């Protein structure tokens, strides 16, 4: 039954039992339900007047703070004989790429969340001069917009996507994408493919397609070349989550599926999760005095 | 009192001596999709009894070898009675599932199955970048064998497979496992043949084992459909 | 606003605005087909709920067709108009199309 | 402080302390007692 | 069948119509692929001048 | 009837019907009025409860966004000796000179808006010593005021023109130009003649006339050369809009004249606006398996 | 404004321009089937828009040596859609049908059809002592041809057929003919497979004549069960 | 938040919901009923 629970629970005080019938220690696991055993049950206890928090296991705080999704550096240069992203380049936006947020938000079957995102640049002279304050433009190309050919196309003149322009000398720039699935919520996993052919991909729901984010430099080049890196961070928040699920134990292989491997050898073998002890009557750290 | 248990849905029913309460996950019962839900506009049908009963699957041996089997619904019914005809027949489907899962052996036998029902169970191939292909995912009535089920062919674990809806089958206590499974979906309805809402999994965590003589020990899954709709008429996929 | 629903070769500017409909000689014969995708530059495209629609990425809701005959007063006959929803092919014959 | 005007522009929303842990540990059709479980 | 006598016209047109219904929405504004340019337009740089 | 609606409507269920007298998926478009077949009239329906809004499609919504409507460069630079512009430009106002946001200008043939203006600058040196601070000055010079003729000129002492004057260090400059038609609204499309001569142009109505834009640089120039770019964004906003117009197919050619070529072919050809499937029967992305 | 008719049934609907009212037969309309007339007490699958709707069958041409056509219900449908389904599974069957048939042609043309609904149409042969076998009778879809119209191809006649349920396509006045069947037998339901309730016929009692341009005049017969109801749910027979 | 002067200086107004769509799709002199048209 739902309740409202800010603080972990008191302890009260228990007594002798001995009683027939009466066996709160034993349980059935086959259920399916685990185990109601109190502690008041099981020992004899005190009274606790527990003054323990509870709010920062919430999804909401457990959650919504901001994680790199997305870095990328390219050349800011005269790109005239390069073969290269020159002074732009789009990413299909996911977030399956670094494996922090990643893990943390596959313990949840379905979410539901507005995204927060910070957009981090940082300038270097190639192989010094001092560093140019560069004009940055991100565009949002939703699904079947069309991207940016080239640095200077009409594309950016973004009569109806939304653009950010930004400095570096700025703060980060920032802005808040709404939840945008067609459904109620993401799915974080999908047992499914994405088209009505057999050859569509497997493990993407296109429910839960975003778009691409397209970032030029707005200047001309300059005489020298610098390395331009950008990097995104996505925070949620006013969270809602479902199905809590095993967390992942294998390295990740690739954002586009669950793929797994293993580590060669113990903690994370396929063979072998927890690393080993000599025997099951092996304490590893046992205290001696 | 909770260990002897009658299931009956249409012109089904299934009895059962040794129980052990049954689970509904997370304390959900199916319902059919209220107005205040609804997306698509065309009356459904609701086919009811025709739909909504027992399809029993064919039996697996479990063997000292074994490591599992798996089930994904509603794909292992798709072609089953009239079931599989409206899944053939309609666009989108919605409903719920009654799982029960049978294994009987002796009091000399010992042997452990976690019955698992696990939701968006999308799957991993092992030791390549390939995502697992079509013939790999959707075996229809037959099923698959996990190929690793310490990590539920998932890069995740067993041990914490216990976060989803489960019994277990434990042959010193009971012989059978009953999960009620909503819908379990993002949308209210989907289309039949290419998303999954539940995968049933059934991992001998504790091998079969005795040293009375041997018989074959199988395991058999019957499944009914509970509150099924179908929307968008249209000819069939078949 | 008018589907471009003759968008072929041969068919020269107005002509892509209208279907040609002659007397057959074999019963329940397919006339033509449209396709639905908004996307994708087909018949749908170049039309008022096309071009607004296309300024933006989700759409939901339902789609009107109507279909004038412009024949003589003379001509008469009976026409079958079948939307399929999705998850298969295109349906080829009438009885198919019926379902 | 939100003077945007669309409210998916607001701060996080840290104030939800439901918790209902029986749909995860008590799936059960008839609730565990205090008493033989089977 | 199209049935017509002598003298009508073997050969009559349909012309099809498309609107939506008001249960109709659209979300998430994006730049229309249906237009674009590659160059400047004759006399915008005549606007400078 | 005039009604608010912020939601599609709801779908009521519906029966089988079998009336005599009452067709009601018969329509007459010769009339000009559009079909009013309901879904429930034409299948049998249930009731769906419809919660979609409708704010997105908001004329307000769907116009007020920033639009690039002016993009320039000029040398900064000692310009004695050159042919130019020579450290200012100027620029005749219009809204017609970049595609996207002219084509959804023009479905309307009636606009009464007022324009936000948000000026964009960025400098490179020229073929590097660090990128400088620059103060711009940008003057409106209305309707038979004088234009500046030189970077130094007297006209830029603004005595009553509105001038802005800005840094490339800033955030872009912005002001609000307030709807300024000698008319109600502005004519978006012209079927007519400038003046009482036969020479005046056609497709311009007088009354929509805004003015000048002068923008130099306040500095005086630097020992090396720079270019600066300038690039003008407009926002509608305050919008009331009369008479939807059907779409522009065929590409622009001109900022003075709505002169059409189309494409060599499908799409957007003259001859051929969809591209050309092989037949009417033919389902161009059917599915099979 | 009885020349004018919209029927809508699930998913389908009809129009036509130049009707002549409709036939109820009997004056009844199609139910249900009440508790209070129940036999076979399991509960039955009432597939609703699934299975009422219009089919449209395969259209015949309408020639000058044309003796008449004739279709069986349940017949002509067992084997189609979502209803050919439920015949298939189901051990009983019981619903009406909404009969339109539709033959147009020039203000030059001339020609009149009798369209019939027959209860309980035994065909006789002709000639023999041999009754009429399986394969006489059982036509689906296709239907049959009249071998004698003029006695019904039963020693009856055509001058007193319009005792049944019927309407007349006249060229002159009307494209189109409309009969409501109430379901018609003697027991509640029966087994689809091997009784008829219904025989549709459609036969030229004047026939097609014009001095115009020659056109193929096909008549196109389209027909909604209603109320269907099934018991007995099986595997299909198929 | 506007502390200017004038009122044209204001943010824009997604507040007009109304509609009319009658004028576009309905402007016949009689109106039709739900019913033959002509
Ligand atoms: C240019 C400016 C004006 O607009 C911008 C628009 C967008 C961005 C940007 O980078 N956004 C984002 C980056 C990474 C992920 C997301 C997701 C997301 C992915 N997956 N999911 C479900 C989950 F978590 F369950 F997997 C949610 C949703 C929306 N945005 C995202 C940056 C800028
Ligand atoms: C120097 C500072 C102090 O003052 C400034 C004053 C003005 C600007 C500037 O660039 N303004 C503008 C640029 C582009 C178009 C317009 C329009 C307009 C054109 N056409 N229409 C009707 C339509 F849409 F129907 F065609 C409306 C109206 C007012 N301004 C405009 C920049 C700065």
């Amino acid at each position: 039954i739902e309740s409202i629970i800010k603080t972990a629970t008191d302890t009260v005080k228990s007594e002798i039992n001995a009683e027939l019938g009466v066996v709160p220690s034993l349980n059935a696991v086959e259920t399916g339900a685990t185990s109601n055993t109190e502690p008041e049950e099981a020992i004899q206890t005190r009274t606790v007047i527990n003054q323990h928090g509870v709010s920062e296991t919430l999804v909401e705080n457990f959650l919504s703070r901001a994680a790199l999704v997305s870095k990328r550096s390219f050349e800011y240069k005269d790109h005239t004989s390069s073969t290269a992203d020159k002074n732009f380049f789009k990413w299909t936006i996911n977030t399956r790429s670094f494996v922090q947020l990643r893990r943390k938000l596959e313990l949840f079957t379905y979410l539901r969340f507005d995204a927060e995102i910070t957009i981090l640049t940082t300038v270097a002279v190639n192989g010094y001069v001092g560093l140019p304050d560069l004009t940055l433009q991100a565009m949002f190309v939703p699904t079947g917009a069309l991207t940016p050919e080239k640095q200077d196309s009409f594309h950016w003149q973004s009569g109806s996507n939304a653009s950010v322009f930004f400095k570096i000398s700025d703060p980060p720039a920032r802005i808040t994408i709404p939840f945008m699935c067609i459904n109620s919520a993401y799915s974080v996993f999908y047992d499914g493919f994405a088209g009505f052919e057999k050859n569509g991909l497997y493990g993407i729901n296109p429910a839960d397609t975003i778009g691409n984010l397209c970032v030029r430099i707005v200047n001309e080049h300059q005489p020298v070349g610098f390395t331009v890196t950008v990097r995104v961070y996505m925070k949620p928040k006013h969270i809602k989550a479902w199905a809590p699920r095993p967390p992942r134990t294998l390295p990740y292989m690739s954002i586009a599926n669950a793929n797994y491997k293993g580590k060669e050898r113990a903690p994370n073998a396929l063979s072998a999760i927890i690393g080993n002890r000599d025997s099951v009557k092996t304490m590893p750290h046992n205290i001696v005095n | 009192s909770d260990r002897v248990l009658q299931l009956k849905l249409g012109n089904s029913a299934i009895v059962t001596q040794e129980a052990a309460n049954y689970c509904c996950a997370y304390g959900e019962w199916p319902n059919y999709l209220p107005d205040h839900e609804a997306v698509a506009i065309d009356k459904p049908t609701q086919p009811e009894t025709a739909t909504d009963r027992f399809y029993t699957l064919k039996s697996v041996k479990w063997e000292t070898g074994s490591t599992g089997w798996w089930w994904k619904l509603p794909d292992a019914l798709n072609n089953i009675g009239m079931f599989g005809q409206n899944v053939q027949h309609h666009y989108l489907y919605r409903s719920g599932f009654l799982i029960h899962v049978q294994c009987n052996a002796t009091k000399f036998h010992q042997g452990a199955l976690l019955v698992v029902a696990i939701p968006e169970h999308q799957r991993g191939a092992h030791n390549t970048n390939t995502s697992p292909g079509f013939d790999d995912i959707m075996k229809g009535e037959e099923g698959g064998t996990f190929n690793h089920p310490y990590v539920l062919d998932d890069g995740t674990s067993l041990a914490c497979a216990t976060i989803f809806p489960h019994q277990w089958i434990n042959l010193r206590t009971n012989n059978s496992a009953t999960i009620v499974l909503p819908w379990m979906n993002a949308a209210p309805m989907d289309f039949p043949l290419r998303h999954n809402q539940w995968t049933l999994a059934i991992i001998p965590v504790v091998p079969l084992g005795t040293r009375t003589t041997s018989s074959m020990v199988p395991i058999t899954v019957s499944i009914a459909p509970m509150c099924c709709e179908f929307n968008g008429l249209r000819h069939a996929i078949t | 606003s008018m589907m471009e629903i003759n968008n072929t070769e041969s068919a020269v500017g107005m002509e892509r605005l209208k279907v040609d409909i002659s007397a057959l000689t074999d019963v329940d014969q397919l006339l033509f087909n449209i396709p639905l995708d908004i996307q994708l530059d087909g018949p749908l495209r170049n039309t008022l709920v096309g071009n607004i629609s296309r300024y933006y990425t989700h759409w939901s809701g339902s789609l009107e067709m109507t279909f004038m005959f412009c024949g003589s007063f003379m001509a008469a006959g009976k026409l079958i108009l079948c939307y399929t929803p999705p998850g298969g092919s295109c349906p080829t014959t009438r009885e198919t199309a019926m379902l | 402080i939100n003077f945007y005007k669309d409210s998916y522009a607001a701060s996080a929303s840290k104030q939800d302390f439901s918790q209902d842990p029986s749909k995860f540990t008590e799936p059960v059709v008839e609730g565990l007692k205090a008493a033989p479980v089977l | 069948n199209l049935i017509v006598p002598s003298e009508s016209s073997d050969t009559c047109s349909l012309i099809g119509f498309i609107a939506a219904k008001d249960d109709f929405s659209l979300r998430l504004m994006r730049d229309s692929p249906d237009i674009g340019q590659l160059d400047h337009l004759h006399a915008a740089e005549a606007a400078y001048q």
